[PDB]
């Protein structure tokens, strides 16, 4: 019920794209959710 | 305190009242197992095994 735990989420997102321009490959990370996976692992949860 | 990602920035204990700027430092931790710690400390770190 809280937004803490999407907040978590999204920092992670965020800081895996610092690491990608200061030092990785693109100059503008693109989140695309195909590309989800990769920054933030696979789905945990689904079969509510 | 020590590890709100904003918070760390100014933190301050009862023996040396001064805030300190922690911001720079890169904190590690480590843990047997990721069940047992409570969720608000578990929830903001990644769990690598």
């Amino acid at each position: 019920s809280g937004v803490r735990n999407l907040q978590k989420q999204v920092e992670k997102v965020l800081r895996k794209s610092a690491y990608k321009i200061v030092s990785g490959e693109a100059e503008s990370v693109e989140v695309t959710p195909e590309n989800l996976q990769d920054f933030v692992g696979k789905p945990v949860f689904t079969v509510e | 305190e020590l590890l709100d990602p904003e918070q760390n920035a100014n933190f301050l204990d009862h023996y040396l009242d001064v805030p300190v700027d922690l911001s720079k430092v890169l904190f590690i931790c480590t843990a047997n197992v990721t069940d047992t710690i409570p969720e608000p400390l578990r929830d903001r770190m990644e769990m690598i095994n």
